[PDB]
């Protein structure tokens, strides 16, 4: 099981081994060392990441077609109906989630990270890999956007068409260089 | 196993003799057995009802008669002429409760001029029931929601499908109708 | 191992924490510390933020007390960047001889946590598990004077100055 | 006389289903721990529904010019949301239980008896029932609670 690392010459902790999909040995805060808690860490890890790859591409759609911009969408939609719609409608589904089942005590055990809805037969260690790897961009990316929104305070369309047409006058060095 | 969820999990009581069975009894309402058989009568019945429900909601709208809630006071029908109906939909009704539950004519009385009956109809017709059954459904909550008719709701859905969804629909005050 | 008690009544400490190094009350719910070389680093970093807590809830108020306004008017009183790109000019050789342990190139083994400014020599065990009892209060207390002036707006000393007039509709 | 499924094991038994609902010893566990949830919710409600409308707050179907209901709505959604989770879960941590999710913990008294357990849902099922008329009562004429009972 041949990896590679994050940096280069680096030696990888102990306790990363290559075992599961997506290490690079990547742990300097030591925060998976106990095995439990890299149970959760890897759970926590896909649903942060398929949420990321659903917002970032819920920011930048709507912008693409003219509809708004995701961070001046409350003064047109209301935040605290959304927001009690959508925990009416999730929190059963996530409740399932966690729970493994719709039984009180799990019963019909079901993998609360890889569950079968899978049509295509497509799942493999590899599969896995790139679904991780594509997850952990989209958390970089709506990490971006966030950052973009308060310094710039464009639509990343915006910020992006701004730096291929003007890209000296329009780069995190000149909108730093400023008050912002 | 064919199943309504994916995992491969089935109740015990649910073994997938019948027709229709996809190990989907989450709220265990069909565990006792002499209960299982009522149920397998009242599903094919709610069913068929249905099917002729939903047929019956959408002819006279096409036809510009207005929309199904809007139809019975439209034409007259008062609470007297559901009362006569009632009662002339009573000896059928009678005449079709007077068997057991265990009898398979209960289900399938066996009227079938075309001779069409084989098992591939009976799960069609248990399929397009359950469909009719859902879209029952959906009419009501659809007609409350969006207080239009539902050709109307499926015409802005196939034009403009961002713009008139349930998401659109729902954040607005909606017991309207 | 734990004399002095722990955080809730009747926890059980951790598996990595074992009542050996100071102030420990067997606090880690998360196991943030359970890689040991990794918790040596940690007892280092909650020392000095102890340590700089300290110096902070200080200079928030005694400035105050002698009628020079609140911390969150400092920028009045200061040129904000200036002072911050002096702090960072002096804080770069200093801090990477605090982390260094020395001078030399190929580090120094003092230890970085303790290093031995000590001319009245109090370095005791109760000495070094009362710098973090009291760094564990001044970072707290931080954490308030912020809070504090997010859902208010006054002064931290006229947070205190209502309260004592009003125990009942302070919060 | 009692059903077949429905034996004497548990508390406050009394041998009533006409429906079969819980034949299978899974769902009777699960309909148990629903039935003490939903008694234990209705009391508070039935309580939260007389005592803030006595002191001059103004009756149950009054609340929403009283409150901003979508808000509360959201704020109560948004504690429920990690609580009940907890509940369900039986603690914090990913992989499930074991501390007893319908009476878990909360008894320095020690005044868990069979007793108990059975005035729990005892005390429930009319506070269930009330609420069911309470809601009833209103609908049938424009009155409030106290203002029924004349
Ligand atoms: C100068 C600093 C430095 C250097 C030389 C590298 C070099 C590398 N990184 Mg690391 N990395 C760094 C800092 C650096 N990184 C920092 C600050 C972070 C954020 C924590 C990362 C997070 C990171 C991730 C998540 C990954 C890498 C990976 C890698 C490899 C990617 C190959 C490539 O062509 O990148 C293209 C430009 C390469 C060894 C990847 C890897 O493991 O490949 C084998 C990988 O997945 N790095
Ligand atoms: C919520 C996001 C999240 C979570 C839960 C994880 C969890 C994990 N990562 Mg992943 N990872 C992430 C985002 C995340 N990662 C991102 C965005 C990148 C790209 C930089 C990576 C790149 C990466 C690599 C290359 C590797 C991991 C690995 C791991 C595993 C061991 C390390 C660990 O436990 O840290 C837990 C992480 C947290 C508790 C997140 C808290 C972070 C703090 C609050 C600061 C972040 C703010 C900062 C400004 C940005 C663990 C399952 C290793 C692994 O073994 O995977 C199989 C591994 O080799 N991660
Ligand atoms: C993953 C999370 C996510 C979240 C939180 C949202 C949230 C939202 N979307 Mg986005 N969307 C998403 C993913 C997401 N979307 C994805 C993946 C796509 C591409 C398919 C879209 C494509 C999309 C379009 C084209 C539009 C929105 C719009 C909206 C806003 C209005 C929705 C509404 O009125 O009631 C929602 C009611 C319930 C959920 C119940 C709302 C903030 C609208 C908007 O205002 O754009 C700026 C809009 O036009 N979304
Ligand atoms: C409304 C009810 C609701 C419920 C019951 C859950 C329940 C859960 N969420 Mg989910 N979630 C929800 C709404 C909800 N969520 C919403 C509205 C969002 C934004 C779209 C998310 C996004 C989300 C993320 C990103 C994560 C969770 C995770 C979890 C799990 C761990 C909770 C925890 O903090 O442990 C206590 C310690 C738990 C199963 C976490 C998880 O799966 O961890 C393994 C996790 O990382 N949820
Ligand atoms: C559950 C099944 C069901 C029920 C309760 C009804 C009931 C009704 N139909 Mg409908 N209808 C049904 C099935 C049903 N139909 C089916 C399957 C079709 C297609 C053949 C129709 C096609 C139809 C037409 C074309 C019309 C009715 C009309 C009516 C109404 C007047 C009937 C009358 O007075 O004699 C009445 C509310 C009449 C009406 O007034 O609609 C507005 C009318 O013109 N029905
Ligand atoms: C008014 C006279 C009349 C009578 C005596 C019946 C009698 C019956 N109906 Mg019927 N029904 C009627 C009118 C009537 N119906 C009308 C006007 C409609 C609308 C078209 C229906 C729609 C209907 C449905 C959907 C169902 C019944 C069912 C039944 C049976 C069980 C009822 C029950 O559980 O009672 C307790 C003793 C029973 C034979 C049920 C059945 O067949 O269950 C197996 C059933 O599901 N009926
Ligand atoms: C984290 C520790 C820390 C930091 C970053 C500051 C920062 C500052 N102090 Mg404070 N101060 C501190 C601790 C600190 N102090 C302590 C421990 C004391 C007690 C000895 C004071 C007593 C003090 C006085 C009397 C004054 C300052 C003042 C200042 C400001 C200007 C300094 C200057 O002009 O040279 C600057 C914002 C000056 C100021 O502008 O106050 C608003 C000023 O007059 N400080
Ligand atoms: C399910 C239980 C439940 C629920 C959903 C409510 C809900 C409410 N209570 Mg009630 N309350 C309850 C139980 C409950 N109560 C119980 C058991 C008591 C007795 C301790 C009270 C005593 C009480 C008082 C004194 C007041 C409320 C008020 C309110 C309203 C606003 C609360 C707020 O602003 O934050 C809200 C409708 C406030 C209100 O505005 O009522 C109209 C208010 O002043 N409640
Ligand atoms: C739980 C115990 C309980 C008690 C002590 C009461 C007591 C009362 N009910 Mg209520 N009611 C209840 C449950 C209860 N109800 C339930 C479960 C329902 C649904 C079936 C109702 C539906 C109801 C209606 C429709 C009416 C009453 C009325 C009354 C009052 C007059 C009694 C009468 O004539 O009938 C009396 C204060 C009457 C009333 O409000 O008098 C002004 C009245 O009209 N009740
Ligand atoms: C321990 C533990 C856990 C924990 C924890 C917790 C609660 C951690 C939090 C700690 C906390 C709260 C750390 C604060 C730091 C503040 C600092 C460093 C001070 C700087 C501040 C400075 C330098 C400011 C200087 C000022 O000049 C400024 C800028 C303006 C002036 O007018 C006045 C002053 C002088 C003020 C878990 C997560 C629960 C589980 C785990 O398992 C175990």
């Amino acid at each position: 099981k041949y990896r590679g690392l994050w940096f280069p010459n680096i030696t990888p902790p102990a306790y990363l081994t290559g075992e599961f999909p997506a290490d690079r040995g990547f742990d300097p805060a030591g925060l998976a060392a106990d095995p439990k808690v890299y149970e959760r860490m890897r759970i926590a890890e896909v649903f942060n990441g398929r949420l990321a790859m659903l917002a970032i591409v819920g920011c930048v759609y709507p912008e693409l077609l003219g509809n708004g911009v995701w961070f001046e969408v409350w003064n047109k939609v209301d935040f605290y109906r959304f927001a009690l719609i959508s925990l009416q409608v999730v929190a059963p589904l996530e409740y399932w989630r966690g729970n493994g089942g719709f039984g009180w005590d799990g019963e019909e055990k079901y993998d609360r990270s890889y569950p079968g809805f899978d049509p295509c037969n497509l799942t493999t260690e590899y599969t896995k890999a790139a679904e991780i790897k594509n997850g952990r961009l989209a958390m970089i990316g709506m990490f971006g956007l966030e950052v973009q929104s308060h310094v710039t305070a464009q639509g990343p369309v915006a910020n992006l068409i701004e730096h291929l047409r003007h890209p000296l006058a329009a780069n995190i060095g000149a909108n730093l260089a400023h008050p912002w | 196993r064919p199943l309504w969820f994916p995992g491969g999990y089935a109740p015990s009581w649910l073994t997938g003799q019948h027709f229709g069975d996809r190990g989907f009894d989450p709220a265990g309402l069909a565990a006792d057995p002499k209960v299982f058989e009522r149920m397998r009568v009242s599903e094919v019945y709610h069913g068929r009802l249905a099917m002729l429900a939903i047929v019956g909601a959408v002819v006279p709208d096409i036809q510009g008669k207005g929309a199904w809630y809007e139809a019975a006071q439209s034409a007259g029908i008062g609470v007297n002429e559901v009362a006569v109906f009632t009662a002339a939909y009573g000896i059928a009704e009678v005449a079709r409760g007077l068997k057991a539950n265990s009898d398979p004519t209960s289900r399938y009385p066996g009227f079938d001029p075309l001779n069409l009956t084989t098992d591939y109809t009976k799960e069609a017709e248990i399929k397009n029931g359950r469909l009719a059954l859902t879209a029952m459904l959906g009419l009501e909550v659809q007609r409350h929601v969006t207080g239009v008719s539902p050709l109307v709701n499926l015409v802005e859905h196939v034009k403009h499908p961002l713009g008139h969804n349930i998401a659109e629909s729902v954040m607005h005050q909606w017991p309207v109708a | 191992g734990h004399k002095d008690g722990v955080w809730f009544p009747g926890a059980t400490p951790p598996a990595h924490l074992t009542g050996e190094y100071p102030a420990d009350r067997g606090f880690d719910p998360l196991s943030l510390a359970a890689d040991p070389t990794v918790y040596a680093r940690m007892r280092v970093s909650e020392v000095f933020h102890a340590r700089l807590s300290m110096l902070a809830i200080v200079g928030a108020i005694v400035p105050e007390v002698l009628g020079k306004g609140a911390w969150f008017e400092a920028g009045n009183s200061v040129d904000g960047i200036k002072l911050g790109f002096i702090a960072m000019a002096i804080a770069a050789p200093t801090e990477y001889w605090r982390g260094n342990g020395g001078f030399n190139w190929d580090k120094g083994a003092a230890d970085r946590s303790y290093p031995g400014f000590d001319p009245l020599k109090l370095t005791t065990d109760y000495t070094k598990a009362a710098e973090i009892k009291n760094g564990r209060l001044a970072m707290a207390g931080l954490l308030g004077l912020t809070f504090q002036y997010l859902a208010t707006g006054e002064s931290p000393l006229a947070n205190l100055a209502a309260h004592l007039a009003n125990p009942v509709g302070a919060n």
